[PDB]
């Protein structure tokens, strides 16, 4: 049963850097790439962070990804008003053969 | 099936007798319908 | 400019049948492999289908053998045939371009699905 | 505009779903002409 593990919520102050961290079975996060996608309310999910690492088209700064064995992390320096949003974290499950999505995080600043 | 038999002796054919023994069977798939000897002048 | 645009929502009663549609602008739906995703209201983003290049169709568990992704001739443009509906498929779905297998670059705006008399 | 061939990048730390499985496909194939390919008892006498 593979289904990406997210914390239901996580929040920070501006100027505090915010942690995320996405865990799954090693059969899709521990063999294939996550990706991280953010929505914003009443929005369409728009990407933020593909390929394990990387930021495309250019995303505003200091958006790192990172991946550490079976789990990933997603890293904002500082809490800022603007970046309020859902976050959540796909893999290709190769077993299930499908697109295989994280519970979502409820971004808030305090 | 190419079969290929041969008889080299030591001599207007000559009025004698001499059977062919077997030299090569060459298991090979083509059609031959033409062929054309080549020599070793100078 | 880029775009994808999708119509076909509205109220629907159960086990009705729906061709949800994906209009594609700037793009050619007949080879950028193409996917149909969902989010009920309150919920996560559920992958439904994926199109590829050649064809092929890829459809998650829930969404099996009832449901269809299709690629238009000459249109530009990909449709879902929703049919046996149920109360888990209050949706808004949306259709997305999906480089590869790895992760999905541009998403269309949203259409509501509805299962209720 | 995307260029077809990716890499696979093969590390020897992942797991034994990303690692490279060798393979090789026979195909064993019948033609109407003289097949080649056979492929393998002691004698006692009076
Ligand atoms: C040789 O010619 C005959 C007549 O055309 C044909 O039926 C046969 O298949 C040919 N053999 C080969 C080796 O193709």
């Amino acid at each position: 049963q593979s289904v990406l593990t997210q914390p239901p919520s996580v929040s920070a102050a501006p100027g505090q850097k915010v942690t995320i961290s996405c865990s799954g079975s090693s059969s899709n996060i521990g063999n294939n790439y996550v990706s991280w996608y953010q929505q914003l309310p009443g929005t369409a999910p728009k990407l933020l962070i593909y390929d394990n690492n990387k930021r495309p088209s250019g995303i505003p700064d200091r958006f790192s990804g990172s991946k550490s064995g079976t789990s990933a992390t997603l890293g904002i320096t500082g809490l800022q008003t603007g970046d309020e949003a859902d976050y959540y974290c796909g893999t290709w499950d190769s077993s299930l053969s499908a697109w295989v999505f994280g519970g979502g995080t409820k971004l808030t600043v305090l | 099936y190419f079969k290929i038999y041969s008889k080299h002796t030591p001599i207007d054919l000559p009025q004698g007798f001499s059977a062919l023994e077997p030299l090569v069977d060459l298991p090979i798939g083509i059609n031959i319908t033409r062929f054309q000897t080549l020599l070793a002048l100078h | 400019e880029v775009q994808l645009v999708e119509s076909g929502g509205g109220l629907v009663q159960p086990g009705g049948s729906l061709r949800l549609s994906c209009e594609a602008s700037e793009i050619i739906v007949n080879r950028n492999y193409m996917n149909w995703v969902r989010q009920a209201p309150g919920k996560g983003l559920e992958w439904v289908s994926i199109i590829y290049p050649g064809g092929s169709t890829f459809y998650a568990d829930s969404v099996k053998g009832r449901f269809t992704i299709s690629r238009d001739n000459s249109k530009n443009t990909m449709y879902l045939q929703m049919n046996s509906l149920r109360a888990e498929d209050t949706a808004v779905y949306y259709c997305a371009r999906s480089y590869g297998d790895f992760y999905v670059d541009f998403w269309g705006q949203g259409t509501l699905v509805t299962v209720s008399s | 505009c995307y260029f077809p061939l990716r890499s696979y990048s093969f590390r020897p730390t992942y797991g034994v779903g990303h690692q490279p499985y060798r393979v090789v496909v026979l195909s064993f194939e019948l033609l109407h002409a003289p097949a080649t390919v056979c492929g393998p008892t002691n004698l006692v006498k009076n």
